[PDB]
């Protein structure tokens, strides 16, 4: 008949202090990342529509961020458990005016650095074979997570996460960048950029744009211009080449042609 | 598609356009061609460079390694010896730290992995190891008298090479993550063996013992990536524990290491490592489970037990697959067949297991009669729980093989493992004959380094420094007595399974502390005895040793034969060590008169046995004090009252009446 | 078939301060049993225990420091194995879900 | 498959990168530019699993200067 109190103040606070002592190096992020989404989902799957019952601080974010900027290198199943992480913090409440927790995310320039490594970087080069690309989960993964985003900041103000998507495109696209050099995981570049095709650019700035293009040009004539004297493919293909228009009376090429409608829309 | 490489007739373009230009500037002036040589690798390794990345052809490069390795080094600048070093040593580092947890290969290939050693008792692993014997050529060179140029007292740049806090704390941590196996049972391959082989020179060119000895203790101070605290330590192996035993191989390295206050410091870091560690052995537990007779390469396939099934609608039935014997190998039609539609790119099989199971190994077989339909590569996810599943890796190559074995680093807990199959290259089906799921149980039938495992090599390094040099041995004894709780440990390291070292070592351990003094000599003789837990411990601190889990006065044939030792051995004190076993004798007579302690409750026979055998020999033999004056006419009322009140016929009775 | 709340606090808190103390003289296949008992008469109770109610702020910590910590856990090796490790979580995730 | 392509008949020149060719029933190289050629050198590798080579058929197809063949 006795009154029992509840357990989620003081899991908040010993979760804040394990999220403080990573800069450090007192606790390992990956077991960290895997013991905050099992206790946190307990309210049985992924779904990113499930508020968390633990809940972290402002300050957690930003060490959290920071350190995950520098880390050395990340697997495939650190990035998978990154992501699903941004995507519960994205549904998270700051409460306990300040801003929604996805303003925060968006407004910080560590997302872009995080986001650049996963699109142009692979696991560890030991070895062994591996495909350049990351399978069809990780790709689901970062699409819920851009959704979710864009979800969230749409009513508030959209023209913030069109600027973000812009600069990262541009960042990629550069000189010495993943577009440039082929480096990432092909199908997640693929699904980002045919993501970004049906957003809405109202009130972006205008060097942004202006540069996209820019880069975006130099890059689609540079890979026109040099192309291989040697051709070869299975008997199963049928995709007519780069230059050959007028043909209507994954790929990299596909790559490439999406930038082209990206251009096409701005 | 393409291949990442170039060719053969490209690489030996490179390699002739090399040695055209070396043998024209040979008579000249070669340090500039070695200057060339060396900033252009040095480029290549930087940070962000082709080398950590991963970029170009890797027959090229190999052969521009080989080049390199031939060549001479006698006016190169120093500055550039420098750069190279630190940036190699930081590649290498990367490289053995972040490895992939899945490996596959063909079952063509046999090379070992990059963190095996010893093992002598085209691949990146071949570059890195090629970098490395660069680094040991190196790092041999003689120095010039204003130590700006290499050269053509002798310093060496080895000198240098020690001052650098950076490149030996990597060189060593990356050392610390290797691991052997022949050496488990008691020239070079892999890169471990390169970074062994680099230490050892460096050793070798060190010019001072105290230049070598600072970074080792520099190391054995500090916990992970430097990190202070309470019960944090350095991780240790077993080629570093070799190498650091061959660095202490000599009488002035010994003394200077004691100088410096190491054997403090390793007594220190065994205490504190036995607290944070549990045993991992088996125990009561297992055997009465196995009593049960059931219970929730030695490994078994657990998939015939497994349900399969696939998340597409219109698939064949695949219980198939999970038969334990093979299909024929010259079958006409495959098992299981799978239609791709032509908008289709993966295709998924689901197994779901009755139970938990510690999977180690996955294994497909394809068709072996129409290898066109082979999966161009596979994806693998395994869950714990059963329903929320997680990728393990990128998807792994497979054209062309035919047979697929994944095999996990680490061993994981699954509950359910998903499969993805990507189309073939060329033709439109899928087809396939078996698949098999091996692993461990908890418990039952199927449940079937330890350096780095426990904390068991401190106490190899202090069984080194004790008794590797007979004259410099007191002077160790004097420095590690005064240390807390060193005897407790010992004492439950010595009562455990076999973890790495055998039992006698640890009693020539325990004895020759013991017998540096008196004190110390009475208070082993109540860890054996009387209690054995830590001192001054209260649960309440979470950092204080805790040595609970073990019975009181616990008979063994290594605890028999220290209580003998310490008896018979004609030394100032023993006087007082017969007190002490004489006075354990009568507590434990009094507190049979009961119509509390541990212990004192249960005399273990054995050790009244022994106790009577010192009494004998002591007797028998001559000695500087009066062992008639000791033995009182009470303990001989005592003893006779308790013989008198035992039940005959049982071997506490036969003991006591030995000691009679 | 009916457990007490009252009487069953103190065999969970000796339990769970039997957890936090064990070192290399006790071995991991009777925790793994440890934890499981501590689960269920967790759950058994009409009232069942919050985890409030059984450890401190300290325990709590040093508990989550046990899986998530880098002095107990070196890279690949963990505290006391990987059935060590699920059953941790496992007793965790059970008493939460049964407070909730 | 590396292709090598001589147009005097005694220097061969690479023609371009190797092509990867697991798990393929028919392997057919195409040059974009069409080059006057009088031997042609062909590098196989090792398999990735077995340790042998089998092959059933080599052609080449091309055009002459005058003549039946264009």
């Amino acid at each position: 008949l006795i009154i029992q109190l509840s357990s989620v103040p003081m899991l908040n606070v010993c979760f804040n202090k394990l999220f403080s002592m990573l800069q450090v190096h007192h606790v390992q992020l990956e077991s960290l990342l895997q013991l905050w989404l099992t206790l946190s989902l307990n309210s049985f799957l992924y779904n990113a529509n499930r508020i968390p019952v633990i809940s972290l601080n402002q300050a957690s974010i930003t060490s959290f961020l920071t350190v995950l900027a520098w880390y050395p290198n990340t697997l495939l199943r650190t990035w998978c458990l990154v992501l699903h992480s941004l995507t519960l913090m994205t549904n998270m409440q700051l409460n306990s005016t300040q801003e929604s927790t996805a303003h925060l995310l968006v407004s910080d320039p560590n997302l872009i650095h995080v986001l650049v490594k996963f699109l142009s970087g692979t696991s560890p080069h030991g070895t062994n074979q591996h495909s350049p690309q990351v399978g069809p989960t990780a790709t689901q993964a970062m699409q819920e997570f851009l959704t979710r985003l864009q979800v969230h900041l749409s009513s508030t103000c959209p023209q913030i996460f069109s600027e973000f998507l812009l600069k990262l495109i541009h960042i990629l696209s550069t000189e010495r960048g993943a577009f440039q050099t082929g480096q990432g995981p092909l199908d997640a570049q693929v699904k980002l950029l045919e993501f970004t095709l049906e957003q809405n650019f109202e009130v972006v700035s205008v060097s942004t744009i202006s540069a996209v293009i820019e880069s975006v040009t130099f890059l689609v004539h540079h890979y026109i211009t040099c192309s291989d004297k040697v051709m070869s493919r299975s008997g199963s293909d049928s995709s007519v080449g780069a230059r050959a228009c007028f043909g209507g009376l994954m790929t990299r090429d596909q790559l490439m042609f999406d930038l082209l409608k990206l251009v096409n829309i701005l | 598609q393409h291949s990442p490489q170039v060719g053969p007739t490209a690489t030996q373009a490179m390699q002739e356009f090399l040695t055209r230009l070396q043998v024209h500037l040979s008579s000249t002036c070669p340090q500039i061609f070695s200057e060339f040589l060396l900033k252009l690798i040095h480029i290549l390794s930087t940070e962000r460079g082709a080398f950590q990345t991963g970029q170009g052809p890797l027959d090229a490069q190999v052969k521009l390694l080989e080049f390199t390795l031939e060549q001479n080094f006698e006016v190169v600048s120093v500055s550039t010896i420098s750069a190279v070093i630190e940036s190699v040593t930081f590649l290498v580092h990367h490289y053995i730290t972040c490895s992939d947890k899945v490996m596959s290969r063909s079952g063509s290939d046999s090379s070992v992995g990059a963190r095996a050693c010893f093992g002598g008792l085209m691949t990146r692993d071949q570059l890195m190891f090629d970098l490395l014997k660069l680094v040991n050529i190196l790092v041999q060179l003689p120095l010039s008298g204003n130590r700006e140029y290499s050269a053509r007292s002798p310093a060496y740049v080895a000198d240098l090479v020690l001052a650098n806090q950076q490149i030996m704390s990597q060189i060593l941590s990356a050392l610390g993550l290797c691991n052997s196996s022949a050496m488990a049972m008691i020239d070079a391959i892999s890169v471990g063996d390169g970074l062994f082989t680099i230490l050892t020179t460096l050793s070798k060119k060190a010019s001072t013992v105290h230049m070598m000895l600072q970074p080792i203790l520099t190391y054995m101070a500090c916990g992970y990536m430097g990190r202070q605290g309470s019960l944090a330590t350095c991780q240790l192996s077993e080629p570093l524990l070799w190498f650091i035993l061959r660095v202490l191989d000599t009488s002035d390295a010994l003394k200077a290491f004691h100088d410096m206050g190491g054997v403090q410091l390793i007594c220190n870091n065994m205490v504190t490592s036995t607290r944070a560690i549990v045993n991992t052995a088996r125990s009561m537990v297992s055997t009465i489970m196995k009593f049960l007779d059931s219970g929730p390469e030695g490994i078994h396939n657990f998939a015939p037990l497994g349900t399969i099934t696939s998340s597409s609608p219109t698939a064949q039935p695949a219980e198939v697959l999970l038969q334990a014997t093979p299909p024929h190998r010259r079958a006409r039609s495959a098992a299981w067949s799978y239609i791709f539609l032509p908008e289709e790119a993966w295709c998924d099989l689901t197994i779901h297991l009755p139970a938990a199971v510690l999977l180690k190994e996955i294994h497909i077989q394809p068709h072996l009669a129409s290898l066109a339909t082979c999966p161009s590569s596979v994806s693998v996810e395994v869950s714990a729980d059963g329903v929320n599943m997680l990728p393990l890796s990128t998807p792994v190559v497979t054209s062309g093989l035919t047979y697929i074995k994944i095999q996990l680093v680490k061993a994981e807990v699954a509950s359910a493992v998903c499969l993805r199959l990507h189309r073939p290259r060329d033709a439109s089906t899928l087809g396939l004959s078996q698949i098999k799921l091996l692993g461990l149980t908890a418990f039952g039938t199927t449940s079937s380094d330890q350096v780095s495992k426990t904390s068991i090599g401190w106490l190899r390094l202090l069984h080194h420094c004790l008794t590797h040099i007979s004259d410099l041995e007191g002077m160790m004894a004097s420095a590690a007595a005064p240390t807390a709780n060193l005897l407790q440990t010992c004492a439950a390291l010595l009562m455990s399974p076999y973890c790495g070292m055998h039992s006698p070592n640890i009693e020539v351990v325990l004895v020759k502390i013991g017998l540096q003094s008196t004190r110390i000599g009475l208070k082993l003789i109540d860890i054996l005895l009387r209690n054995c837990a830590a001192s001054g411990s209260d649960p309440t601190d979470l950092n204080s040793p805790l040595l609970f889990g073990r019975l009181n006065g616990l008979s063994s044939d290594s605890t028999i034969d220290i209580l003998y030792q310490l008896g018979t051995t004609q030394d100032p004190g023993t006087k007082d060590r017969i007190q002490a076993l004489l006075k354990w004798v009568s507590d434990s007579a009094r507190v049979a008169a009961m119509k509390v302690e541990y212990g004192l409750l249960m005399p273990s026979p054995s050790h009244l046995h022994c106790v009577a055998a010192i009494l004998w020999h002591s007797y028998e033999l001559l000695v500087e004090y009066d062992l008639p004056a000791l033995l009182d006419q009470e303990l001989f009322e005592l003893l006779f009252n308790w013989s008198m009140s035992l039940p005959c016929n049982m071997v506490l009775k036969k003991a006591v009446d030995s000691l009679l | 078939f009916t457990l007490a709340h009252e009487r069953c606090i103190s065999v969970v808190q000796k339990l769970v301060l039997f957890l936090l103390s064990m070192d290399f003289t006790c071995h991991a296949d009777l925790l793994l049993f440890v934890c499981k008992v501590l689960a269920r008469i967790a759950n058994a109770t009409r009232p069942t225990i919050h985890l409030c109610e059984i450890v401190n702020e300290p325990q709590l910590e040093r508990l989550l420091l046990l899986l998530v910590g880098t002095d107990f856990n070196r890279g690949d090796i963990s505290w006391g194995g990987a059935w060590a490790q699920y059953s941790l979580t496992c007793m965790l995730q059970d008493i939460l879900a049964g407070e909730l």
